[PDB]
């Protein structure tokens, strides 16, 4: 018995693109027409203030002179003069059937993973995750840059049947911290909704929306684009923000990301706060990697342990392993 | 390469959005500008870009619907 | 007598390439003006979450690939942030004279052939297959991944003859699900007008849309294509999905796939599920092979065994050989 | 380049105001004038400079919004 | 093989479409990257391509309904 | 043979018509790919054919009107 | 004996256009398909059929216009 060489699982937690508007606090009960913020252009004109890296005297200098100014272009979002309020918007839906993976070339180790899987949710339910995404939706984690100097942030879910909503959630994004996952009364219900769609005893679509109040007139931080053709020219925009039918969106992905950072079990201090549930634990902006695969704490060596050895690790990493593959990804040899 | 060039391309990231680039001589002087939103916003952009930053020669480069709104073979070449 | 060698049946069931247009519920009856969705291009920057080669590479040296990111590029397609129903629209025929060879090259076996397949028309015509044909038309099969999240499907099925409709049905593809097959009058007359062309009575030509509901702005799923002349150096994009002309749309094969799977017969059912008709029925996403040479309940030795040597066997194997009969394909020698 | 071309275009500094270019036989004769800060003024801006700077053939490009104010015969002389 | 190579070529999967290939200093910079669903939107994004890449000089490869909208290599080769 | 071999040839069942065939160590990885219906985009899918499958070196063949297109330093590498 | 053979002669009835004759096992596997009318298109042909009628080994044999186009590394294997 050998892990198969093409495995492959989908991904459960889909989000959407947030759309963007500004408005005026306490009109946020009213909230449904609010005009969108627009990226617009402009060219600044500032100093040369960075490491000479060449030489004093080059001959072929690879830049200019410090006496001289440079001109360059930039994307920038900003609030209306008369908005003070920032509202994001988007949708989550959770699907269910965590273990069943989509490809597998072998037959006897889907069989034992569906049975490792099942005992598992067997053993003890879909609880744990479900309050940390719960946690990470009620303090708004996903609003990223525009969380930072806000004087206050409210967050509404909704779950949405057929038709209308049919139940309401309101939290105060400032009391719950970004550190600590502590427990409420809406939140545990929240928590419960989330674990039966993860389960697969219903059908789960939410809809989230946030308000940030950051002033009014200030500039707010949209995500920011990577473009791989655009390349080695004099004269580029460097600066392009993302945007769909003029009005300025964060990424889904980067979403995913705000809502998926729930491990704080990785091998160093975890009392510094959680990251994101990813094979070998790495924070790249930070540029470190938590988890490495020296001794048996990344996913890998943990998911062919309990299958093929049966060693089942302690709770938090079961946990771990099974939040990785609600995440999702390629699992071959 | 003498006249100076012109394009207009439609980004791939969100359709419906254009991009203007203009090359006087061996040099960009515009890279990647907001034309528009339709392809109406996209034409004049080309047409304002090539009123200015032009020798008595230019050429404009764009796809078949930005295109039909310059007149015909008329003033899409100098 | 021997068989022949060289024997090509054609298809029946020909389906065509079906397109993805987006929309919003209760407007469904006026949905001939839909915009498409259109395969949109992204470059996303992530970790690498792979399984890291080292056997003979660099121990320590080059493996904090790591903490430095990777900047891939990806085809996706999405819903706009209005609209929250998928509608895919194709097209199906129904030929008739499924028993007769378009190119044989014996002639006592052909000869001896037809009148084993007339003697099982005329004892059973052809109402079972018919009835899991429309079962496998009635709910939503053809729609994959597409299916899986979604609260409610819906099945439009017309039948156009010269030109404008003559008989329409209406299905709740939620209700009629996967694994039983299950009566109902409309499903007996669609079984019956299916079995009309199967025989060769008449000319069946029917219109097939299915809408489905999965939210606002979420993702949708096309066909992934497979590209055989790619070249293997680096900088790919790695996955290209399936458009016809500005129109994100599904493969043929894909729903004549999703149409075939009808076989309830086979040696280690225990309630499983149907899986497609092949010979040597095997499912290669799975890697399971139902239906071995080594157990006698093959296609090939059942129909040699029933026209050569005169070995009738049972009728649910009767069902699977005339439905391989009608799949077609390339046998002989 | 004959007939006499009059572009409107949005500003991407600050999104709602547009400006006009207008340009007759070969050299430029407005460069980047104001117009309002909606389209119904822009359209108006662009068929004032349409009837001077040039009496045969003038040319009125702009954007869906700008150029649906005007009818369908007054967009090309 | 020192100028900035575009290649631009028809897809056989659906006729219409396009998708350019850009490669500079034996390094394939840009691979089966969209161009369009018309001559014209090929010729911008090879036009394009050949400004930003490739600083010194280029070739640009294509279709002959492409390179009828490029004025006669006197802008195809540099 | 070590580089990769890209040949293009043309259809003598119609004329005007090309196809690509590609070697790539000893085994071929295309065979008879449809090419242009004009010698610039078979010109321009030879050269594609080359970018990839041609990692270390190759070596590029064909008519003379096909390779009118390429410059004599781009065939062979 | 043990590779293919492919020749490619031109043909003597008119100067400047080219045949090519394959030949496998001791045997004519291939005779007289027409290989274009310049050197180049030639030397596509022979590789072409090299590949494909080659097997495990093959040699290229011909004039000497036509093999100046084919480097001397891939004229056997």
């Amino acid at each position: 018995l050998s892990t198969a060489s093409v495995l492959a699982f989908e991904r459960k937690l889909d989000p959407s693109d947030a759309l963007m508007s500004a408005g005026a606090w306490a009109q946020r009960d009213a909230s449904q027409e609010w005009p969108a913020v627009t990226v617009r252009e402009k060219s600044v004109r500032g100093t040369i203030s960075n490491r000479l890296k060449t030489k004093d005297r080059d001959p072929a200098k690879l830049d200019a002179s410090i006496q001289s100014p440079n001109l360059q272009t930039v994307d920038v979002a900003n609030l209306p003069s008369d908005a003070d309020t920032l509202k994001v918007r988007f949708t989550l839906r959770v699907l269910g059937g965590a273990g069943t993976p989509s490809a597998c070339n072998d037959a006897a180790y889907r069989d034992k993973l569906l049975q490792t899987v099942a005992t598992y949710v067997n053993e003890q339910g879909f609880a744990e995750l479900a309050r940390r995404y719960a946690h990470n939706l009620a303090n708004a984690r996903f609003l990223w840059r525009n969380r930072v100097g806000a004087e206050a942030v409210e967050v509404r879910i909704n779950h949405i049947r057929q038709g209308e909503v049919a139940r309401t959630w309101r939290f105060d994004a400032l009391a719950i911290g970004l550190r600590d996952f502590k427990a409420d009364a809406e939140l545990d219900a929240l928590a419960e909704l989330i674990a039966s769609g993860l389960s697969g005893s219903g059908h789960v679509l939410l809809e989230v929306v946030a308000f940030a109040r950051i002033g009014d007139g200030q500039e707010v931080f949209p995500s920011q684009e990577l473009i791989l053709d655009k390349g080695d020219k004099k004269g580029q925009k460097s600066k392009t923000l993302y945007s769909v039918r003029d009005a300025a969106a964060i990424h889904s992905q980067k979403i995913g990301n705000a809502l998926r950072t729930i491990d704080t079990w990785y091998p160093d201090e975890d009392g510094l706060g959680p990251i994101a549930v990813e094979p070998y634990g790495s924070v790249t902006s930070q540029g470190k990697a938590y988890r490495q695969p020296k001794q048996k704490l990344d996913f890998y060596t943990l998911l062919d342990n309990w299958v093929l050895r049966d060693e089942a690790p302690a709770v938090e990493q079961q946990h771990y392993v099974i939040a990785n593959l609600i995440r999702g990804g390629v699992f071959g040899e | 390469s003498r006249p100076t060039v012109v394009t207009v391309t439609e980004t791939p990231r969100n359709p419906g959005s254009y991009e203007v680039n203009v090359e006087r001589d061996g040099k960009m002087v515009v890279g990647r500008a907001r034309a528009g939103s339709d392809p109406g916003a996209a034409a004049a952009k080309a047409m304002q870009m090539a009123m200015e930053w032009g020798s008595p020669n230019y050429v404009i480069l764009g796809s078949n619907k930005v295109l039909a709104f310059i007149p015909e073979q008329l003033r899409v070449k100098m």
